[PDB]
């Protein structure tokens, strides 16, 4: 299947060999693939592939090593670790999670039909609360997870083919690839199910002015981040089609923006930005730095204390009034 | 009379710079940088890879004495003072 | 006859652009209209004078009813109108009262007036609704009392006309701009059902179906002769790029008249649909693109979008408060127009900007491999001036005859420059020499060794400098494109032996101003040429700094043709002179003292930008093609460098990219036109010396506190005593010389000054202090 | 979110209360991420960027409103009680 | 490090408002 390198994304196909088992057979092998020249100048990626089990724990480790030749010249390497585990049910605790498993499908099942049900009977509009946007986000999330667990744990087909011949070489980068998407899918899902938490922190008058606050502010700090975000992105393109061939941190418009984030927090190192232009290169830091923390890190300042000054006073004024 | 007592002040501040500029300018540092290394820096001998600046034993002391002390001692070049 | 694409290429960013651009100005568009039209739905549904505007003699020859009158003028008309008071129309009531009706007519005989037939055929004998003269005298006290049939339109100056010489004339002003509908959204008459944004969805759907459409015809159909290289070549040969548009248009056609005769509901979202998916299809068939076809496209949309609005459209045809509101929608029609023009301008910046982004990312790891088979570590690291033959012969010398990827196009060579003025080695000292012991510069002819003229002139000549292509700057000076030259050989064998022969016959050790080595690479996998410059300059006798420059860039030509850079240059030109002419005339409007304020110098800011920008390209082009002109006439016998074509690509690389950030500034501000949004921006212009005097005494501290560290660091070494313990207070460690190293120290210190400010940026939030109280009293004030 | 994301490969994230020393480095701006950027080049810097955005500009200026409006309240009723005898 | 930025702003504050009502009849 294809791999997504960084210089481009390879297909799966290409002139393979499978080395031996001991290592003067690899070494002939390699010696006779050195000898009668394999890697040519119209060569453009190399991939190593290989996998252990570590039986004292039960957790399969699948190993890929690429490297890229671009066509201007140079080499580009790139690895790739992934623990698995194929072998789930051995001991207890495989038992528990199992349980865990089908009870979390049965919550997932229960909140699908709360939301339909109440989705169905009144409120059509429901999207003006932003407490049902997350529950819709939460449960597409993880309906995604639960499919691709499944579509995962049921074809270990692979482990089989190779269980019945030890002698040649386990296809594990599929489950590699979905063990990756499984696991960001569940680490957004999680930080969604945490921040759902506000949604009940509401038992005195000080946690909901707090509340009031945030919610009212919202608008105003949006308003002003469209604003705040346009500069931020008049800076980037400049940086990137300045110094973008030169400095190794401006050469993607993402670099870029990760880099003046960076420089946010002060962890910038001013030679190489320097040296790839005498000119233009400080006034670009000088005045991103004083127009990003003298004036636009105050004006979020400035409206976030208007707000929760109005609020805080109208809600005394409200209460000692009546 | 804030003017008047403005042209005065600028003339002692002025005065002042130039002052700073000469002290800062005297290009002393460069010396004692430079004899620090002479001194500090240099390995005792080539034979070991230490110096006074990483002694560690009284036996390096014995050998930093009759050793790059003396070397750096008798000799840019700087003349003993008794 | 039709092909499915191929995945070939990367991607195109030219069609994705222009559609995103159109999209985005759309949608702005139909903010501003739909903001016009909820003020002019409900609401909105010179001429009059002091004169007898009434007849109110007759006897019984009034209903209970309105009227209307028509008129004509230039680039103004009229409309219907619909009044009463108290007395309900009373049977021939002498009413001589105006309205503030929209006839901003002329005088000229142009107009037609008529009552409603309410009943039977009313023959009043009513003279006019004179005026005469109240600001303007737009028109003349003439009645004539003349009547005509039931309603009808009774003729007027300055019973049964019905004549195509005028009953057909009368829709030559009536219904000629309300129908063409490019140049009709801001032409809407009222009591029409058009609501202004279905003009605006007809004429995005027309754009976009014109894009997807021409995107279509070059990407897809090359079944007769591929349509592309062969005879269609990007420069406009006057038969095709019309010849493809015009088709476009024609067969796009019916389906937007569909959409309007349905519209003369559910469409809006049929509409988005098709727009959407011929969206799509641009883009989808956009990768496969040449430059010169995508200009082509660019041609051809253009040529039929201006069919359209020129030649089917005109054709398709002939088939209190109100002293305010005025001005309002006055300022709305120029809002629209002035957003246009924008958008046009922002489109051609980005077109030229990121017209060419696939080799942005290209050259990067050119000249990162480039500097790596260099090993500019080892070169950058020399100092005397007899390790850099050795240099040369294991490093440079195996690269240039060591056939591999980036062949050479062109030997290198060496040039050198005496000064005629040897130095004298200087005590060891602080160094940090600037070498202005320089004086003036060798001219003269010198034999083998040196100085011995024996027949003619010597065999080290000076080869006087080019016109064109210099100044490589540096330490000790500003240098030129002269000074005296060895080719370096040719064959790798005679190479060392030219390398030795300059070792040995006293070439480089006496006078040796700089060495000046320099080279050319080409990448034909991306099509990049590179300009590598290696230079060691001598400050004094026995020592030496390096420098290295790798400039990638591309060789666009002049000739080539109507290339992308020629085509945003004259746009460029053309916009900076539109924006001259408007500002000098609107300054001559006020004469002398303009000049104060800002509002005069952030126009002339931008037209200086742009035409640098363009003449820069312009030079450009021009410079690249006068020197492969030079180069291809022979090759083994001269370098014909390329360093003042990557320094040009620079410029203009880094004017253009300035253009864009103002542009996008611009953009910025401008979202100040939503009521609740306008607060932020008003608070930045109003607290702004408060920031200034901040900022001053800032600096003034600053200044006070770096000259006590700059005194109480350089007294002595280690003592661990409390002058370390208060300037510990900064730079890491007691001391890290201002946090920006001594050397980089005395280079731009407005960069220390940047990092200073990063890294104390604690007291910058005193401006908070400023600018909340600001924003408690704009605020405060507009509810 | 970032112990689940880079808890194998980061040696900063490997342990939850790791994870927390970590983030309050981060706030200081002392922590690499070179090793962050390969450890996930998608949902890495993600996480990154909007860490820093919502830590630098939402919830710092909250406690400094906070402060500046119960500052400001209790010297108004200091005064008003001390200039009511 | 929030509290001296509270001091500043409040002095700001009473001084901004202690001129506009001393300019006021002035
Ligand atoms: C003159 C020394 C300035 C160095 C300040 C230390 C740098 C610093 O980072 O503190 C800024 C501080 C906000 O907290 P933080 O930025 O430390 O996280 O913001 C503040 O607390 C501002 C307080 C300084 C105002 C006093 C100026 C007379």
């Amino acid at each position: 299947s294809s791999h997504w390198g960084i210089i481009a994304t390879y297909s799966g196909a290409g002139y393979y060999l499978d080395l031996s088992r001991t290592r003067e057979e690899t070494a002939a092998q390699v010696a006779s693939l050195k000898k009668n020249v394999w890697l040519d100048r119209g060569t453009r990626a190399t991939f190593i592939d290989f996998s252990v089990y570590n039986a004292n724990i039960n957790l399969f480790c699948v190993v890929r090593l690429l490297v890229e030749f671009p066509a201007t010249g140079g080499v580009i390497p790139s690895w790739q670790f992934q623990p698995l585990k194929l072998i789930r049910y051995v001991t207890t605790f495989d038992f528990f999670l199992a349980a865990c498993e089908i009870i979390f499908c049965f919550f997932i099942f229960y909140y699908v039909v709360e939301e339909i049900l109440e989705i169905r009977i009144h409120k059509l509009h429901y999207f003006r609360s932003f407490w049902n946007c997350l529950d819709v986000v939460i449960v597409v999330l993880s309906v995604v997870a639960i499919g691709i667990n499944i579509y995962r744990t049921s074809n270990v087909e692979v482990l089989l083919q190779f269980l019945e011949d030890q002698n040649t070489f386990p296809n594990f980068e599929h489950l590699a690839y979905w063990q990756i998407q499984f696991n960001n899918i569940a680490a957004v899902t999680v930080f969604f199910v945490w921040i759902k938490l506000f949604k009940f922190i509401n038992f005195n008058r000080t946690m909901s002015q707090l509340s009031t606050t945030m919610s009212r502010c919202a608008k105003d700090l949006f308003g002003f981040a469209i604003m705040f975000f346009i500069i931020f992105l008049a800076y980037a393109q400049l940086a990137y089609l300045v110094f973008g061939t030169q400095v190794d941190d401006f050469s993607t418009f993402q670099e870029c923006i990760f880099t003046q984030f960076r420089i946010i927090l002060g962890d910038i190192n001013f030679a190489e930005i320097e040296e790839a232009n005498r000119v233009l290169g400080p006034i670009y830091f000088t005045t991103f730095v004083f127009f990003m923390f003298f004036i636009l890190l105050n004006m979020f300042l400035a409206i976030i204390n208007d707000t929760y000054s109005e609020v805080k006073s109208d809600l005394a004024q409200q209460k000692a009034e009546m | 009379s804030v003017l008047r007592e403005l042209v005065t002040y600028l003339l002692f501040l002025i005065v002042l710079c130039i002052l700073t500029y000469g002290m800062m300018s005297s290009n002393v540092y460069y010396y004692t940088r430079m004899m620090s290394q002479l001194f500090l820096d240099t390995p005792v001998s080539k034979t070991e890879k230490t110096n006074f600046k990483t002694l560690s034993s009284m036996e390096d002391f014995w050998k930093f004495t009759e050793g790059s002390l003396l070397d750096g001692l008798y000799w840019y070049e700087n003349l003993l003072l008794g | 006859r039709f092909v499915f694409p191929e995945p070939t290429a990367d991607v195109n960013y030219i069609v994705m652009l222009t559609c995103a651009v159109c999209l985005v100005t759309y949608m702005v568009m139909a903010a501003i209209l739909h903001k016009l039209d909820q003020l002019d739905a409900s609401r909105g549904r010179r001429f009059k004078y002091e004169i007898l505007v009434k007849t109110g003699w007759g006897r019984g020859s009034g209903t209970t009813a309105h009227v209307g009158i028509m008129l004509y003028g230039v680039d103004s008309r009229s409309g219907h109108r619909h009044l009463d008071g108290d007395r309900a129309f009373h049977r021939n009531s002498l009413d001589i009262f105006r309205i503030a009706t929209p006839h901003s007519l002329g005088s000229v005989w142009k107009i037609r007036v008529w009552h409603d037939n309410k009943g039977l055929s009313p023959a009043w004998f009513l003279q006019h609704v004179i005026v005469r003269d109240l600001q303007t005298a737009r028109s003349a006290f003439f009645l004539v009392n003349d009547w005509l049939s039931v309603e009808t339109e009774a003729n007027g100056g300055l019973a049964a006309l019905l004549r195509f010489r005028r009953l057909l004339v009368a829709e030559l002003q009536r219904g000629f701009f309300d129908k063409h509908i490019w140049l009709s959204i801001w032409d809407r008459p009222p009591r029409s059902r058009f609501t202004r944004i279905q003009r605006a969805t007809c004429c995005v759907l027309l754009i976009c179906l014109f894009l997807g459409a021409n995107a279509v015809w070059y990407g897809a159909v090359g079944d007769s002769a591929y349509s592309t290289g062969h005879v269609s070549r990007l420069s406009p040969l006057s038969v095709d790029t019309v010849a493809v548009g015009l088709v476009s248009s024609v067969v796009v056609y019916p389906v937007y008249l569909a959409i309007l005769f349905l519209f003369r509901s559910l469409a809006h979202g049929l509409s988005l649909l098709l727009v959407a998916v011929a969206v799509a299809v641009s883009g989808w068939v956009g990768a496969s693109f040449p430059p010169g076809v995508s200009v082509a496209w660019l041609l051809s949309s253009s040529a039929s979008f201006l069919a359209s609005f020129l030649g089917w459209e005109p054709l398709k045809v002939l088939l209190f408060l109100a002293k305010e509101e005025a001005r309002k929608v006055k300022r709305l029609h120029g809002m629209l127009r002035s957003l246009l023009v924008y958008m046009l301008f922002l489109l051609v910046t980005l077109l030229a900007s990121y017209g060419d982004a696939s080799c942005h990312g290209h050259a990067y790891r050119l000249q990162s491999a480039i500097k790596q088979e260099l090993h500019s570590r080892a070169f950058l690291a020399i100092t005397r001036s007899e390790e850099l033959w050795p240099w040369m012969a294991h490093v440079l010398l195996p690269y240039v005859h060591g056939n591999q990827s980036s062949p050479e196009l062109g030997p290198p060579r060496l040039r050198q420059v005496r000064l005629q003025e040897a130095l004298y080695p200087d005590p060891p000292g602080p160094r940090v020499h600037t070498c202005s012991a320089a004086g003036g510069f060798s001219t003269s002819d010198y034999d083998v060794g040196w100085e011995s003229p024996h027949n003619g002139s010597g065999t080290w000549a000076y080869s006087a400098p080019d016109l064109l292509g210099a100044w490589s700057w540096g330490s000790c000076a500003v240098y030129d494109s002269g000074g005296y030259v060895q080719e370096l050989g040719l064959s790798l064998e005679e190479s060392r032996d030219r390398l030795r022969f300059l070792q040995l016959h006293n070439w480089l050790d006496n006078r040796s101003r700089a060495v000046f080595l320099e080279l050319t690479r080409y990448s034909p996998a991306v099509g990049l040429h590179a300009a590598v410059t290696l230079r060691l300059e001598f400050p004094a006798a026995g020592r030496a700094l390096a420098a290295l420059s790798v400039r990638p860039f591309a060789l666009r030509r002049l000739s080539a043709g109507l290339s992308l850079p020629l085509l945003t240059s004259v746009c460029l030109l053309l916009f900076a002179v539109h924006f001259a002419v408007a500002e000098a005339r609107t300054w001559h409007r006020e004469g002398r003292w303009r000049v104060l304020r800002l509002g005069a110098w952030a126009r002339w800011l931008l037209v200086a930008l742009t035409a640098a920008t363009a003449l820069v390209r312009l030079a450009q082009l021009g410079a690249a093609d006068r020197q492969w002109t030079r180069f291809v006439r022979g090759r083994p016998r001269r370098f014909t460098s390329f360093d003042q074509v990557a320094q040009l690509s620079s410029a203009a690389r880094g004017l253009a990219a300035s253009l864009l950030f103002l542009l996008l500034v611009k953009a910025a501000q401008q979202l100040r036109f939503v009521r609740q949004w306008s607060v932020f921006g008003k608070t930045l212009c109003r607290a702004l010396p408060e920031l200034l005097g901040v900022t001053l005494g800032l600096v003034v501290l600053g200044v006070a506190y770096a000259q006590l560290a700059i005194l109480l660091v350089s007294s002595c070494v280690d003592s661990l005593w409390s002058v370390a313990q208060a300037l510990l207070v900064l730079c890491p460690g007691t001391g890290l010389s201002t946090l920006c190293p001594a050397e980089s120290w005395h280079l731009s210190p407005l960069l220390c000054v940047g990092l200073w400010a990063l890294r104390l940026w604690g007291a910058l939030r005193l401006g908070a202090v400023i600018l909340r109280w600001r924003y408690h009293a704009l605020r405060g004030e507009l509810y």
